[PDB]
């Protein structure tokens, strides 16, 4: 769904075509969720999928986060950002440092099954990586 | 008297069994009560302060004391107002006066004391013994307008026994003749138990729950009152279905009696397994028949008199009609085979079901009534030969059961009449609103303290709805009043669950409504400056599909969680210091960044919550209504405060009972005294009388105005007021026989009616001159006087030495110009300041410092919840031990208390 | 002041004799209620030996009245108490005093 809406996002011809749908079949999409960017049903499934995304991301990669973010607004590609984070696997977040991020740490320990994660530094760039640009390109449509 | 003290003192609790018994005029309760208090353990001294241990009678509604702060310097419990009446062994408690009473070895309640209370209604009069000894002294003359329920405050290092009778506690002495035991007392639809007495908080499973106001039972609720039905007169045509639906109606009897076993014999009796009235409906004898017509006839006129009409449908419907089939074995000794009439053919509207009910309630009401005339009174236990009935109750109080044999047994006859085709229309209904309390002042309000405003960030917190009635819940801010409807004004963003609503600055559709353990989760984003609400994990949204409850929020001074339940409702505050208690955060809100309120508190966080007990303050200087002048006292006038209505004779004017005090008491001395126009300087300075007047303006109607004095203690916000309703109770000291030693009369109000001071002439017409009234008390013996546009009145009252008196005026305004107190003197009189003021005591010129200043009663006010409460142990310890109660740890809290004003 | 009252009852035999040390916790109030002083507070029996005059004289002669195990209200006058003089900045001038007063044991 992230990458659907990433295309949808990048493509200007995806977006008009969209508008054009709703508009000329008359689409009330109120009446699905229950004309405008925000009721835009790729936006919409998005957003509702997101929190997915977010929980597979761990606390601590938070500012891993905010970095691949920042380099998607410098535009670099998806390897690019992979390679970024790859050589900066280090400044992640720091439980101790932060007050936070101590509690959030026992929260996400909590769950079952969330132990053997982010003992792999491809994954951890992998899911860095994903939700990184789904929140960006998120962010440019949000607000422009 | 100046600096405000402090002292460490120990939190009290009262405990109560669930019995309520009162007096009203046609009340079916009985008049006369006892039981007793077995004391196991106490400890004199667990802490500094000497252990609380007192038992008694309390009124239903007055006697509320909470937690903490309160009366005199706290602790309050039986006797610590004029709403409760204790004994603790050497002293008789009321309105927190503590007065010697003798007894045989008197001594401070001890262990295996066994406390005997006597409650008779009639007198009213309220007696003790103790270990079978009689109590020289006896509260009389009391207040009777609630209900009376026995009581035993405490504080920790007790153990005692609520010994009932019967069953529920096996009395070690034996009642005195004519009282009943107190066990008697339980309601059909209620078990015997022990319980806390207007709580706002008590223990749960998860955690702690707030608890909304309680629905009291009052004394007027005892009395039946059934519709009127003789002055109806039955139609003719109505006549004809009489005698057909009393044959129907025995002909159902009759059956009943089958599948009871009933059958016939000349003399009636149960075990010998007979009746003499098993025979047919003709053949049943001429009193019987005419007494089931008479029934008959009543029934029809209870469904006139009720409204509805009833009109002939067809005839043919009637025609229709038959009887059903019984065998030989339904067949009995009698030799009449019973017919009762089939009706399977006829249904109910759920109307004429409501309508049913309400002639099962009439029918029921009107026999209580008959039997109260006759002297019935109710009682658990039935006593035939004392005229004792456990259903001789008002219908609404009976018990599921009795109201459904009585429903079943009319929706019979209301089947008979639609199978016979007579339509009954059901009376249009017109709903009437009680609204015995303000909506604000109903509704209980808890919020967090305003050190805990949140003015920037993402923070969450859940709200389970352990019941499913009114309550709202969301986001105040820190100003928020305590005497409005949460979300009513602009203060408060919150979410009604009870039907999807939101509320703020007004009502608005929005979510769903909740289920009984349904759990919000309240969100604030101060980025976004947005408001979200969730059930169950779920976000909540608007018609117009919103997810935002609410939008463009100012900041302000901050935010602070808060709920308010209303009567009879339960929720639980989790503001989220444990994370993991959370339900439903890791499902929506976590993911979304938002972090529980108190989620790095190493201490649970402080709540406060909206005390409906009403207290005097200083009237505001923006009060919408009401304006207060000081006026400087000329050559010919004294030191005045004038009281006016702003928007009177105006939209939108408030109009309603007014009580005012003035900051500052007058002190009476510690010891008694034993047994033109010039002041004379000796007698001036010699004096101990001191005076004060308030002059009614004209147009302000006298009969809608008290003037007198309040002590500290008064805080009754009576919309409709008069001095009948005025706290008052006899404190009668005697010896071992008669010989009463000291009869002494205690109060809070003692004021002179203006209605007293209009000529009967003059009455029914305004009159255009203002009413002086003047108040006069004397500190060095104890007497305050009246007088009326300088005529001496006949009311006078006594009060005992160290009295504390405010003065007072009770007004309803009918007028722009409404009263006035002057602060003036009298010949060889002092003025008030110089009674209040210790540099102007022997000041003879009237002054009115800024100290000095009007205050009203306000009926709600904000009040911190303890963060520790008593751990106190309620169980039935057995059949013949009774109920125990007990508490052992120690709680403490440190006191501030104000002098002046005795809190 | 001096006047007793019971409040629990002592043993009724032993009575506090001259020259013997009587310990007691009590709790002392002027005549309107005002609290002003009490042993329990400190959590320190007071200990005082009768004869020596190091209390004042309603307390001499009410503890002298009271027996061991005993508790008991004292009302004790201005001149059993401080007095005209009083005790500047704890009890006013002609005050009456107030004291609940528990006699645990004599040694």
């Amino acid at each position: 769904v992230g990458e659907i809406f990433i295309y949808w996002s990048k493509s200007h011809n995806f977006k008009r075509e969209e508008q054009n749908f709703v508009v000329q079949n008359e689409i009330n999409n109120m009446s699905f969720l229950t004309y405008s960017v925000q009721t835009s049903l790729i936006v919409a499934t998005l957003k509702k999928m997101l929190p997915i995304g977010l929980n597979m991301c761990a606390p601590t990669d938070q500012d891993l986060i905010v970095l691949a973010k920042a380099r998607y607004a410098l535009k670099d590609t998806d390897e690019e950002v992979r390679e970024f984070l790859q050589n900066n696997l280090n400044l992640q977040g720091k439980v101790e440092g932060s007050p936070s991020l101590r509690w959030q740490m026992a929260l996400y320990r909590g769950v079952p099954g969330r132990e053997e994660d982010a003992d792999d530094p491809e994954k951890i760039v992998r899911r860095v990586q994903e939700v990184s640009a789904v929140l960006y390109h998120l962010d440019q449509t949000e607000h422009p | 008297e100046l600096l405000l003290q402090t002292n460490l003192i120990n939190y009290v609790t009262s405990i109560r069994p669930n019995i309520f018994v009162g007096r009203a005029e046609g009340s079916t309760q009985y008049g006369k009560w006892y039981f007793e208090v077995m004391v196991d353990e106490v400890a004199p001294f667990l802490t500094a302060q000497a252990t609380h241990l007192r038992v008694g009678w309390a009124l239903s509604e007055g006697y509320s004391p909470y937690p903490g702060g309160g009366e005199g310097w706290g602790g309050n419990g039986v006797g610590d107002d004029l709403y409760s009446y204790g004994f603790d062994g050497l002293h008789l408690w009321t309105g927190h006066v503590a007065r010697p009473v003798t007894s045989p070895g008197q001594h401070l309640l001890a262990p295996e004391d066994v406390v005997s209370c006597c409650l008779d209604l009639s007198v009213p009069s309220i007696s003790f013994r103790i270990n079978g000894c009689p109590v020289q002294g006896v509260f009389e003359s009391f207040n009777l307008d609630g209900l009376f329920f026995p009581v035993v405050s405490f504080s920790a290092g007790i153990k005692v026994r609520f010994l009932l009778g019967g069953r529920h506690g096996e009395f070690k002495f034996l009642p005195p003749p004519g009282y009943a035991p107190c066990h008697e007392a339980v309601l059909p639809r209620e078990r015997l138990h022990l319980q806390p007495i207007k709580e706002y908080r008590r223990e749960g499973p998860r955690g702690p729950h707030l608890v909304g106001p309680s629905r009291c039972l009052s004394h007027l609720d005892f009395v039946p009152c059934p519709v009127d039905t003789i002055q109806i007169v039955l139609p003719p045509h109505l006549e004809r279905i009489r005698e057909k639906l009393a044959e129907n109606i025995h002909e159902l009897w009759a059956l009943t009696r089958i599948e009871q076993g009933w059958t016939y014999g000349p003399v009636r009796d149960d075990n010998k397994r007979l009746h003499p009235c098993l025979v047919n409906f003709h053949s049943l004898p001429e009193p019987e028949r005419n007494y089931n017509l008479q029934m008959s006839g009543e029934t029809l006129k209870t469904l006139l008199a009720l409204g509805c009409h009833v009109g002939m449908a067809d005839e043919k419907a009637e025609d229709n009609l038959k009887k059903t089939k019984l065998p030989k074995t339904y067949m009995m000794s009698n030799g009449y085979k019973p017919a009762p009439l089939d009706l399977s053919h006829v249904r109910l509207t759920p109307a004429q079901t409501t309508l049913v009910d309400r002639l099962a309630e009439n029918g029921h009401n009107v026999w209580a009534r008959d039997r109260v005339a006759q002297g019935w009174s109710y009682s658990a236990v039935q006593d035939i030969p004392a005229r004792r009935n456990p259903r001789l109750v008002p219908y609404r109080l009976l018990d599921e059961a009795t109201k459904r044999s009585n429903r079943d047994s009319l929706c019979q006859a209301v089947r008979t009449l639609l199978g016979y085709g007579y339509n009954i229309e059901p009376p249009d209904q017109e709903p009437s609103q009680v609204d015995s309390q303000s909506r604000g002042d109903r509704a209980r309000i808890f919020r967090a303290e305003k050190s805990y405003a949140v003015q920037s960030g993402r923070w969450y917190f859940e709200f389970e709805a352990v019941t499913t009635g009114e309550m709202r819940v969301g986001w105040a801010r820190p100003e928020l009043r305590p005497d409005v409807e949460l979300g009513a004004d602009d203060l408060a963003y919150v979410f009604n669950g009870h039907r999807g609503q939101r509320w703020h600055l007004g009502s608005e559709p929005f979510g769903r409504p909740w289920q009984s353990g349904d759990v919000v989760g309240c969100m604030i984003d101060l980025t976004e400056n947005t408001i979200i609400f969730t059930l169950n994990g779920e976000v909540l949204m608007s018609d117009s599909g919103s997810e935002t409850a609410f939008r463009d929020i100012e900041i302000g001074d901050g935010f602070l969680p808060v709920c308010s339940l209303g009567p009879g409702q339960v929720g639980h505050l989790n503001l989220g210091q444990d994370v993991s208690s959370l339900r439903f955060f890791a499902i929506c809100g976590l993911q979304e960044g938002f972090e529980p309120f108190a989620i790095n508190m190493q201490r649970p966080v402080t709540t406060w919550f909206s005390k409906s007990l009403p207290q005097f303050e200083p009237v505001p200087l923006e009060h919408p209504h009401y304006e207060v002048a000081r006026m400087d006292g000329t050559v010919d006038t004294p030191p005045c405060l004038r009281l006016t209505h702003r928007t009177w004779g105006s939209q939108n004017s408030l109009v309603e009972m007014l009580f005012l005090r003035l900051s500052l008491p007058v002190q009476f001395h510690q010891h008694f005294r034993c047994t033109d126009n010039r002041d004379d300087p000796e007698i001036i300075l010699n004096t101990t009388t001191y005076y004060y007047s308030v002059r009614v303006f004209a147009g302000q109607e006298p009969s809608c105005v008290w003037v007198g004095w309040v002590t500290p203690d008064y805080h009754q916000h009576d919309m409709s007021f008069d001095l009948s309703k005025v706290r008052a109770v006899t404190v009668t000291m005697g010896d071992e026989q008669g010989n009463v030693h000291s009869s002494l009369k205690c109060s809070n109000c003692y004021m002179v009616w203006g209605g007293d001071f209009v000529s009967p002439g003059q009455q029914g017409r305004i009159s255009h001159t203002d009413l002086v009234i003047g108040c006069l008390v004397d500190l060095a013996t104890g007497l305050m006087t009246f007088t009326a546009n300088g005529k001496e009145s006949n009311t006078f009252f006594q009060v005992e030495p160290n009295t504390k008196l405010f003065p007072a005026v009770f007004v309803l305004p009918t007028h722009q110009n409404v009263v006035q107190f002057e602060l003036g003197k009298q010949k060889n009189i002092m003025p008030l300041s110089a009674a209040m003021f210790l540099s102007e005591r022997k000041n003879p010129a009237p002054q009115c410092p800024p100290r000095l200043e009007v205050q009203m009663l306000m009926p709600v006010s904000w009040s911190r919840m303890p963060n520790h409460f008593l751990q106190v142990d309620t169980r039935r310890a057995g059949e013949r031990l009774g109920w125990a109660v007990q508490c052992q740890e120690p709680l403490m809290m440190m006191a501030l208390h104000i002098p002046e004003e005795n809190r | 002041g001096v006047q007793v009252e019971t409040i629990s009852p002592g043993d009724g035999r032993t009575f506090p004799k001259r020259g013997q040390t009587c310990v007691v916790h009590y709790t002392g109030m002027l005549e309107d209620g005002k609290k002003f002083d009490s042993s329990r507070d400190r959590n320190k029996p007071f200990k005082f030996t009768l004869g020596k005059q190091e209390v004042i004289r309603g307390w001499e002669e009410g503890v002298a009245q009271m027996s061991v195990g005993q508790r008991a209200k004292l009302i004790i006058s201005s001149d059993y108490a401080y007095g005209a003089t009083g005790h500047p900045g704890i009890i006013p001038p002609h005050a009456t005093l107030v004291f609940d007063v528990e006699l645990l044991k004599l040694e």
